[PDB]
């Protein structure tokens, strides 16, 4: 039964894949680069924090 | 610092202290990879038998001459092994165990020679070769009902080298016989490596109760060797 | 089923020798600081006390500094007192307490029995000794040190504990507003670096006893008078 | 046989048919616009030296301090990284850990490996010593990742190319998910909790719905095995590392690879991959010693971090987002920002 | 014979050979060490130092050979370079045979070799014989001077010269004392620890090429140790079993030194 339960797998990939063919590469490609330039001022690694607040002074 | 500061540090202190009693104990004893296809008798290479931690991967301890020797089989799964290899690759030597009285599966034991081998990670790690199962060997070679050059051709071709010592005064055929099995899996180690690591092979019987020692001897030169390269004398 | 019972109080004469044992039992003992606290027979708390774990640190009091001796028996998980030089003083209940210290630890967690003995520096100020209270409403408690307690590193040591009539004490809040673990949450901590309240939103009839502060930046340990709550 | 080959055949093409199809526009032309983020220089300020062997596993507590680390000398260690404090030294049971865990209540700490046994330890006991809570049940495999949904479900994954999900009151399995064809060696959780994305020997990564337990998409695209994977903080991408030297992003919604992160001077595999707090940097470790930081949008090294002395095993970025820390195969653990 | 310009000769191309090797093997050596610590690497950091020690106060005796005996900087710098210069050969033959107990042991007792391997232990030894030669010298120095300044002679209408118109009977027990314990009984432990790991290279085989590469560089090793530092301690000895024997022998073993200081990192350096 490993045939028929991989077709019907394959069905689910079609089906979760429908709202896929719905979304847009180009679309998501601009939510990513939406959330990284509105949280891009809260991640010390990107922008260094002054020494004050960093934890991690010598 | 404050007080609880001051007695954090003491603790981390204690904790670091158990840490090198305990890392000191441990690197006191000897481990071993055991690899080796079933039906060769990989288990019995060591007469005495343990079930440590027998959950997941097997464990055995066996001492000689007041040293232990840690043997770990990873027995629990007959798949693909390319991937939890790479945990094994600080072990002192692997073990591995080859049937040589059947000649069906023995192109397939070469294989998985050759796959150990050359391995990424283990390219620094010495293979003790344990040729299990030499009298069925003869037995069978006696007997000319099957033949070895129904899957080595070169056996026909191969003679017995000038410094072949056939001790125990048995048939020169099944000298033959060992020797060329012994050449196919040194050839195979030989020809990688370049002397960072090094083959033992070794011939042994079910009934051999002596094989601890080799296991002890052989990886005491792997020892010497590995001194030998920190001073740079290699 | 954490336990510690301790044993050798006793009427004794003035200047005479003694010796205080505490057994503990139901906890890895050897990983835990332990304390001995004197309570005199109508005063308050007083830290007499410190073996560290392992024996590494020992901390005395002055008033008993040099004729007391604290030490620690890990395999048979025991701790012994040798008093020498009794004082008129030196009777007290003389608790004996558990302690542990890592980044989230909460020391003074356990507290033991207390053997009644009987012969023949930063400040704590509590503004209140007694406060009449009825059940059902909110009450609070201050107290005031003379040092702020807050560190550099942002943690500031004060701890609070209540002693029921009858009863060793127990800890509440071992930090500024930190509860304590098996403390209804009813129960808070607050204030600035130098005055310090506990809150209490609903009271019932086992919330009755003595309140006492305690500090923790530095040694030696000091304890506040006491503020006694009782229903009405 | 046959038949049924033809049916999934068909079922092959038409999937990738849609996949070209929802692709107009790369992401790096998308990205095109925007300045590079620059060279990243990030400096060790803690090293950790308390491991006596090699080390496979680490990771950070919720409250940014606090991490937890696994190697074979058979001990998990928990460090207070802002004072290089060992709080907790753990024995276990199995020296051959390849996992650890750390639980988002800070109560618990689970590791496992070639036992085949997820255990969870209990720190906050009334003894005082930290003790084994439950050894979970038998896999059919070694265990190469597992994670805390909360203080009560574990989510796991073996080498019996199946992952599980399990209630650590009853100890059973509550859920067990479908089979890959190789082994399971990475797993990473939604910010959300609600999916998770595994990755697999076979070169592909599958995202998998944690309440119904069935595989909701596939990804492929991979060459070798598949070592590392983590979601984007966002939960709507991820990444992943393989032995073929290079590192994916696919995206869930458009269900088909964004970017690929490669260099013609880097051939070793990948071992470890995390985002940063802004999902702008993507750091990867690698098999060469030393972990690399690209540029997630523009995918060009922004950074190297190149601190280790031998392979770099784990990597993990803290929640606040303060600090790095790279565990290698030297026994050491470095603190970068 | 002594030809003040060859002495001179031999002397500056001793130096200029020397120290730009040995800075090199130095450098190879930390360069080892950087990555990890074994006992070998602190026997040749600990040999590198002595080296360039005895190969920056060359120079100094370099010039006195081409004043034939005179020192023309002042007498007030004698001890300086008397111990700058004496002490790094002495030096050197205590390293090595620490060197060679070290392979002998780890040739011949491998487990137990690496059940207790630590670089501490090497610095430990390092540094006992590093105090134990200091302290020897100091002790056999002290009853050198006569309290002229002291370290210093000067004969009759004659410049001053370091020690070598020193008392001959006074400089023959004591340099015949010094020279033996500090030499013949490093000679002799490395001596046995060369037969030692010989044998146990040839019981412990591995391939013929490389058992007789490590047995060259272990002899390497004992030979640069026999065949520079040892004409010195046997003119030494030589001098005080015959007290009226003519002093350029004194002159050859120095030069001998001079040859150690070269030949001692071609043999036994990292790189
Ligand atoms: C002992 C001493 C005293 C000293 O006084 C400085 C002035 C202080 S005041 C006015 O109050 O005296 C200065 C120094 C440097 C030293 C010293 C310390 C350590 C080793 C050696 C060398 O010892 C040798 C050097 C060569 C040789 C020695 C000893 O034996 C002879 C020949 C070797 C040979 O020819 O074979 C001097």
């Amino acid at each position: 039964t490993a045939s028929i339960a991989q077709a019907r797998k394959l069905v689910e990939q079609l089906k979760m894949e429908a709202n896929i063919d719905r979304i847009k590469v180009s679309k998501a490609a601009a939510d990513l680069m939406a959330y990284c330039e509105a949280h891009a001022k809260e991640d010390p690694l990107l922008t260094p924090v002054p020494a004050s607040e960093n934890p991690f002074r010598e | 610092l404050s007080a609880e500061d001051k007695a954090a540090v003491e603790r981390s202190k204690m904790i670091d202290r158990n840490l090198r009693e305990d890392g000191e104990k441990a690197r006191r004893t000897l481990r071993l990879l055991l690899l080796g296809a079933d039906n060769s008798g990989k288990s019995t290479i060591v007469k005495q038998m343990r079930i440590l931690h027998t959950s997941g991967i097997f464990e055995t301890k066996f001492q000689v001459d007041k040293v232990n020797f840690h043997m770990f089989d990873v027995g629990g799964q007959r798949d693909e092994r390319r991937k939890w290899i790479q945990c094994f690759n600080d072990v002192t030597a692997i073990i591995f165990v080859v049937d040589s009285s059947d000649y069906n599966r023995l192109q397939e034991a070469l294989n998985d020679f050759k796959s150990i081998w050359n391995n990424r990670w283990l390219r620094t790690i010495s293979v003790i070769l344990f040729l299990n199962k030499q009298d069925l060997l003869a037995e069978k070679v006696l007997a000319g009902k099957s033949k070895i050059e129904d899957y080595f051709p070169e056996f026909a071709r191969y003679t017995t080298p000038e410094d072949a010592t056939p001790e125990p005064g048995e048939d020169p055929r099944v000298t033959r016989a060992k020797y060329f099995i012994r050449k196919e899996f040194v050839d195979i180690s030989t020809a990688s490596g370049d002397g960072r690591h090094i083959c033992y092979p070794h011939f042994t019987c079910a009934v051999d109760t002596e094989n601890a020692r080799r296991i002890f001897n052989d990886c005491k030169d792997i020892i010497l060797q590995m001194n030998l390269r920190e001073y740079n004398l290699v | 089923d954490v336990q510690l019972v301790e044993s050798g109080g006793g009427l004794v004469q003035p200047g005479g020798s003694r010796k205080l044992s505490c057994s503990a039992s139901g906890f890895a003992f050897s990983s835990f600081g332990m304390h001995w606290v004197r309570q005199a027979p109508e005063k308050g708390l007083e830290w007499v006390a410190y073996i560290s774990s392992g024996s590494g640190t020992i901390y005395y009091a002055d008033t008993v500094k040099g004729r007391f001796t604290i030490s620690r028996d890990d395999p048979k998980n025991t701790l012994f007192l040798q008093m020498t030089s009794l004082r008129s003083e030196d009777t007290a209940m003389y608790y004996c307490v558990r302690s542990i210290y890592y980044y989230g630890s909460s020391p003074f967690d356990f507290w033991g029995q207390g053997t009644t003995l009987t012969v023949s520096d930063i400040v704590m100020t509590q503004a209140t000794s007694s406060v009449p209270v009825t059940p059902g409403e909110s009450v609070s408690i201050s107290c005031r040190s003379s040092k702020s307690l807050l560190h550099s590193n942002g943690n500031t040591y004060l701890y609070w504990f209540l002693q029921r009539p009858g009863q060793s004490p127990q800890l509440l809040i071992y930090r500024m507003s930190n509860l304590a673990s098996g403390v209804p949450d009813r129960f808070s901590g607050s204030g600035s670096g130098t005055a310090f309240t506990l809150t209490i939103s609903r009271l019932e009839a086992e919330d009755v006893g003595v309140y006492y502060c305690m500090q923790h930046l530095e040694y030696p340990l000091t304890f506040g008078a006491g503020t006694k709550l009782e229903l009405k | 046989l046959d038949q049924l080959r033809q049916e999934a055949e068909q079922l092959k093409n038409q999937i990738r048919d849609a996949r070209k199809a929802c692709a107009d526009a790369t992401l790096s032309q998308i990205t095109n616009n925007i300045d590079p983020v620059g060279r990243i220089q990030m400096r060790t300020r803690r090293t950790l030296r308390g491991h006596l062997a090699k080390i496979y596993a680490m990771h950070w507590g919720t409250d940014s301090r606090l991490l937890v680390s696994a190697s074979q000398d058979g001990k998990l260690i928990i460090w207070d990284s802002y004072t290089t404090n060992k709080v907790h030294a753990i024995p276990l049971r199995s020296s051959w850990v390849m996992t650890c865990a750390y639980a988002p209540s800070g109560n618990y700490v689970a590791c496992g490996g070639l036992d085949n046994i997820c255990s969870i330890y209990n720190l906050k006991t009334r003894e005082g010593n930290v003790r084994v809570s439950r050894e979970l049940a038998g896999h059919t495999g070694y265990l190469s990742c597992c994670r805390f949904l909360d203080d009560n479900q574990i989510v796991t994954s073996s080498g019996d190319t199946t992952c599980a999900l399990w209630d650590i009151e009853t100890g059973q399995q509550t859920t067990t998910f479908t089979g890959h064809t190789g082994d399971v060696m990475s797993l990473s959780l939604a910010p959300d909790t609600r999916l998770f994305v595994s990755g697999a020997c076979d070169a592909s990564a599958k995202l998998w719905d944690v309440r119904e337990g069935m595989c909701r998409q596939t990804f492929t695209g991979h060459e070798s095995d598949i070592n590392a994977i983590c979601f984007f903080p966002n939960g709507n991408a991820f990444a992943t590392g393989s032995d073929d030297a290079t590192c994916r992003l696919f995206d869930l919604r458009a269900d088909q690879e964004l970017m690929t992160y490669s260099h013609d001077n880097i051939i070793c595999g990948i071992t470890s991959v995390s985002f940063s707090k802004s999902g702008r940097l993507l750091l990867a470790g690698y098999d060469d010693f030393n972990c690399n930081v690209w540029d997630a949008l523009k995918a060009d090294r922004a950074g190297v971090l190149a601190g280790h002395d031998n392979r770099v095993s784990c990597l993990g970025v803290t929640d606040d987002g303060m600090a790095v820390a790279t565990g290698s195969w030297d026994s050491f653990l470095k603190i970068w920002n | 014979d002594l030809p003040p310009q060859l002495s001179f000769g031999l002397y500056v191309a001793a130096f200029a050979l020397g120290f730009p090797l040995n800075v090199l093997a130095i450098r190879g050596a930390t360069a080892h060490a950087r990555l990890r610590l074994t006992p070998s690497l602190v026997y040749a950091l600990n040999l590198g130092c002595s080296d360039l020690l005895l190969t920056v106060s060359l120079p100094l005796k370099a010039v006195e050979a081409l004043a034939s005996g005179a020192w023309p900087l002042p007498a007030s710098l004698c001890p300086v370079f008397a111990v700058a210069h004496f002490f790094p050969l002495y030096a050197g033959g205590g390293f090595l045979a620490a060197l060679s107990a070290g392979r002998y042991l780890g040739a011949a007792f491998p487990l137990g070799y690496q059940a207790f391997r630590r670089p501490c232990y090497s610095w430990g030894v390092c540094a006992a014989i590093w105090a134990l030669v200091l302290c020897h010298l100091g002790l056999v120095f002290g009853l050198e001077a006569p309290g002229t300044s002291l370290g210093i002679n000067t004969p009759v209408n004659g410049s001053p010269v370091c020690l070598e118109a020193w008392d001959p009977a006074s400089a023959g027990p004591a340099r015949f004392s010094l020279s033996l314990l500090l030499f013949f009984l490093p000679l002799a432990i490395t001596a046995f620890c060369y037969v030692g790991c010989l044998r146990a290279l040839a019981r412990s085989g591995l391939t013929h090429r490389r058992k007789l590469r490590a047995a060259w560089v272990a002899g390497g090793a004992l030979l640069t140790l026999l065949l520079c530092v040892g004409p010195y301690n046997a003119s030494n000895v030589a001098s005080f079993l015959y007290p009226n024997l003519g002093g350029s022998w004194r002159k050859l073993g120095l030069i001998t030194g001079a040859w150690s200081v070269v030949l001692n990192p071609l043999v036994t350096g990292y790189l």
